RNA sequence: AUCGUGAUUAUUGGGUCUAAAGGGUCCGUAGCCGGUUUGGUCAGUCCUCCGGGAAAUCUGACAGCUCAACUGUUAGGCUUUC
RNA sequence: CACCUGUGGCGAAGGCGUCUUACCAGAACGGGUUCGACGGUGAGGGACGAAAGCUGGGGGCACGAACCGGAUUAGAUACCCGGGUAGUCCCAGCCGUAAACGAUGCUCGCUAGGUGUCAGGCAUGGCGCGACCGUGUCUGGUGCCGCAGGGAAGCCGUGAAGCGA
């Protein structure tokens, strides 16, 4: 594998080992073959195989919009989807796109009933809205599980979040918007302004 | 002022545009009767000195300089030769900083824009990659996705040559680079 | 805010400055201004332009700042006030003139609506004043009989 | 600042005939004739009144 | 991680980190404070630019 | 017509925080407005505030130090007892010990943590976090 | 059938430009919502007290039915919102 | 009742274009003017309410449902063309509906900007340095452009479909 950008040269030199220092570098993480060495423990799951099509003069174009979400079950998770003529190349392109979009989300115990403080649930209440699908990340008591959907359980188990209550608004049929709104909520987890004394 | 205000009056630097913006009020000191609003020349030299202090913290071969106008084209090339900075005078490819497989690929650390409104694509590309940019606005410019503002007339040939020579000499003195270029080199061929 | 019956908001306010004291550049006294107010009232001049003529030809910045009393306070103190407020009298006077005009132009429906709006303002003023005991509880605004210029 | 100020200002007009030390408001809505003898100090314009005699000094 | 114009966290993609143009101390800016030109004030040297 | 000045002030603070403006003016100041601003200042969410009188109800020159996320009035001002704060906290607030509810009480106006310490309740006034 | 699903009755907690949906406009009662401010009261409200709010069913444990449900004691709940 | 005429104006909306006069009303603008919360919205209820239609009296140039005739076409009970009644107009009432639309109810505070033009006010340069016209600026309307914001998007965007009451 030939690194191409400055981040690839830095990771091949050994200066950047984990993705946190790469994000601290501030450069664009464009090569899919950098995060695999930075995080060899990356895991992902295909979230749907919804087969799109398209109209032509003679026949009908066919593609696959398979989406795969990537996390590490510790506090890092990312979103990524891709399409191509075959399910294999489509899912592999989605895996390439997802690993470039991994982010670090800080976690704790902000539940009204839970009082542990050790990171097992969302730090506080946040929202994720991709399309009309919206998800609120209300904290949950420890040792309880995710009070969300099956794809929500997959995405939040990839992201490392353990116990959460949620709620869904709008047309929840689109699994792609469900994954993207969960991503938006997790990104709003670590963007709200916290007190300096906390 | 490091250079006398009479020189800025003569060189056309203080001439702006008949219409100004509300965010450019802080760099304007007085409305002229003609319509063209004169900028703050002391503020212009202050911004130039602050940018040269900021540009002196980095090597010239990591800086990026872009320009679009013909009148800003020659002094941009003079800046690129006198510093070694990779300039993009003339037409600009939209995917130079991004698009690693494209010709003209670059991974800078600071961006310089000769005119922020005209060089909008470079501003969007720098904002996408996340590179702070020292810009060169005018009386009818907005500083969106701009880190540092240089209030000078970018539509005057003499003003552009004088401002580019001032920035070049200021940076080259701050970073102890040998600067043997003179303003006639940066002056546009008349 | 919007007006009472037209929603055309406006900001042509009279900007009175923050003055907690009487004038320091004027030699006018409280007795002089109260005498001027009483004489102008006996001439037949309403309180809206009494202060205006005080502030224009005598340059009096405000009667309350110097005398400590507004125009109507001086009017009540000297027994030189009307039995009905000037705003209610003005609205009733305009309504009577508008009704006199509308009794010969029965096609003038726009001014019929204008009369209705002024009637709404008149009932609003009467409701406020009966709330604050300025006018009697049993004296309702009769638009045909008990609406004359001096009501008794 | 945060407080509002009276952009319209007073004057110190001096009477052209009786030399009265009268005071007039600048944005006069009425013909401010002289208090004492015979004069009209300024006429009521919709904006700023047009003064006919000397202004000794514009006040606040 | 804390902007000098808003103080919000630079967890999103597109945060620019740069030293001061007057003293060299690090000053941060977000997309909203950079798209909208929010004035940033350096807490050490007091430098204020648009 | 102006008929909710505390909610207007908190909406202005919300707008100023959303734009990230360090300072903003507060439309006509009130005593409960000053009490809410003082309790919010003691919570550390709001920096500074001064009553600059203008021959009117009075206004504020509030220096927002960038510590809040959203703050509006509580309408209706619900009656609350010492054993009735946690449901309002679970409704408005995002997390335990995160953000406070401005409460008005006969002892004084204060966040519901200090009200629970006082063991006296009353009417909810607002919420800030 | 009915509850939940369904924030598909939505005070919490929905919408109403183009998807069902702003009344043609407007005036306007009951209702409802209401400026800053000194002075007085304390009715809603607030903390507290005292008379109540039958047991039963509810929750937990103890005790005893072999575990169990279940019966008794007991600490809570409801009884509500006088 | 043309051109004049406008991505102008006034009006609660419907709506209003020859001119003169009388009557009336609102607005914005200026205001160290009078008043002191007198305010917003508002189911019921009330008035206004385009055009068509209806009732009674007029008027009828033009236009023009119906109707009659001439073509078109397979047919034409239609488009086309020739006549042309009711009607359009006025006077006195009724009905009370429109895609009565901005498909956006009304009131308030709040929130980057650039950008016409209109009323008023205000500075200044010119103006036969006068009646007048230019640029700047505050306020209130009247349009386009659009960041943030939000929406499913078209989009909206201090004149919200933004954020609260
Ligand atoms: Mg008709
Ligand atoms: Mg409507
Ligand atoms: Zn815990
Ligand atoms: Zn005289």
């Amino acid at each position: 594998w030939v690194p191409k950008t400055r981040l690839g040269k830095l990771v091949v030199e050994g200066q950047v080992a984990s993705m946190d220092e790469a994000i601290k570098s501030g450069l664009p993480i464009r090569e899919p073959q950098i995060i695999d060495m930075l995080l060899p423990d990356l895991e992902d799951e295909v979230l749907d195989i919804n087969m799109v099509q398209r109209m032509t003069d003679s026949g009908r174009r066919v593609k696959f919009r398979a989406t795969v979400i990537v996390g590490n079950r510790n506090g890092y998770v990312g979103l990524g989807q891709a399409k191509d003529v075959q399910v294999g190349p489509a899912i592999r392109k989605a895996i390439d796109a997802a690993k470039l979009n991994i982010t670090y989300i800080r976690r704790g115990c902000g539940s009204w009933e839970c009082a542990c403080g050790l990171p097992h649930t969302v730090p506080y209440e946040v929202t994720g809205k991709a399309g009309s699908v919206s998800v609120t990340l209300i904290p949950a008591p420890r040792g309880l599980g995710i009070a969300a959907g099956n794809t929500a359980t997959k995405v939040l188990e990839k992201a490392g979040i353990k116990d959460v209550w949620t709620k869904t608004f709008g047309t929840t049929r689109s699994t792609l918007n469900f994954a993207k709104a969960t991503y938006d909520a997790l990104n709003q987890v670590n963007v709200v302004r916290l007190p300096v004394y906390y | 002022s490091l250079v006398s205000i009479d020189e800025y009056l003569a060189a056309g630097v203080h001439i702006g545009t008949q219409q100004k913006t509300q965010d450019m009020m802080r760099f304007v000191y007085r409305v002229r009767t003609d319509g063209l609003y004169v900028l703050d020349i002391q503020s212009t030299d202050e911004r130039i000195r602050v940018a040269s202090k900021l540009l002196s913290h980095y090597d010239p071969a990591r800086i990026l300089v872009v320009s679009s106008r013909q009148y800003g084209q020659h002094p941009a090339r003079m800046f690129s030769r006198a510093l070694g900075t990779r300039a993009m005078l003339g037409r600009f490819i939209p995917g130079s900083l991004t698009n690693p497989q494209i010709h003209g690929f670059f991974e800078p650390d600071v961006i310089i824009v000769t005119d922020p409104a005209g060089d909008a694509q470079v501003l969007k590309e720098a904002s996408s990659i996340g590179v702070p940019v020292v810009a060169l606005c005018d009386t009818n410019n907005l500083t969106s996705n701009v880190d540092l503002v240089i209030p000078t007339n970018n539509k005057g040939r003499k003003a552009l040559s004088l401002v580019y020579w001032l920035l070049a000499r200021e940076v080259s003195r701050l970073n102890d680079t040998p600067f043997n270029y003179e303003l006639t080199d940066f002056e546009t061929p008349l | 805010m919007a007006k009472m019956h037209t929603k055309r908001k406006g900001k042509s306010s009279s900007t009175r400055p923050i003055r907690t004291d009487p004038p320091e550049w004027c030699k006018i006294g409280a007795d002089e201004v109260t005498t001027i107010v009483l004489d102008l009232w006996k001439q037949g001049v309403s309180t809206a332009e009494i202060g205006m003529v005080l502030r224009d030809r005598y340059g009096v910045p405000d009667a309350k700042l110097i005398t400590g009393k507004k125009v109507t306070t001086i009017l009540k103190e000297n027994n030189v006030a009307p039995n009905i407020p000037e705003d209610l009298t003005n609205l009733i006077v305009k309504a009577l003139g508008l009704r006199k005009h509308l009794s010969v132009n029965k096609k003038d429906v726009h001014n019929k609506r204008s009369l209705n709006l002024t009637e709404s303002k008149i009932r609003r003023l009467v409701k406020y004043y009966k709330q604050e005991k300025v006018l009697p509880r049993d004296w309702f605004y009769k638009p045909e009989t008990a609406e004359m210029m001096i009501t008794r | 600042d945060y407080t509002q100020r009276p952009k319209s200002r007073f004057l110190r007009v001096k009477c052209n005939d009786c030399e009265n030390e009268q005071i007039i408001f600048g944005s006069a809505s009425r013909k401010i004739t002289c208090v004492v003898c015979g004069r009209t100090l300024a006429e009521p314009t919709g904006g700023k009144s047009t003064i006919t005699t000397h202004i000794l000094e514009v006040l606040e | 991680e804390y902007c000098t114009s808003c103080g919000i966290r630079l967890v999103e993609k597109g945060y620019v980190k740069f030293p001061c143009p007057q003293c060299g101390a690090e000053i941060g800016r977000c997309i909203s404070c950079r798209q909208q030109g929010n004035v940033y004030t350096c807490p050490k040297c007091g430098f204020k630019a648009p | 017509v102006l008929l909710d000045p505390l909610a207007n002030a908190l909406s202005t603070i919300k707008n100023a925080e959303a734009i990230g403006k360090s300072s903003c003016v507060v439309r006509p100041a009130s005593k409960n407005i000053g009490n809410v601003l003082k309790v919010m200042q003691d919570l550390g969410y709001i920096g500074d505030f001064e009553f600059i009188d203008d021959g009117k109800a009075g206004i504020y020159s509030v220096t927002l130090v960038g510590r809040i996320n959203k703050c509006g009035a509580i309408k209706p001002r619900y009656s609350v007892g010492t054993a009735s704060f946690e449901r309002w906290e679970k409704q408005f607030l995002p997390a335990k010990n995160f953000g406070a509810l401005i409460v008005t009480t006969s002892s004084g106006v204060m966040s519901q943590y200090e009200a629970r310490d006082k063991k006296i309740g009353g009417q909810l006034l607002a919420y800030v976090y």
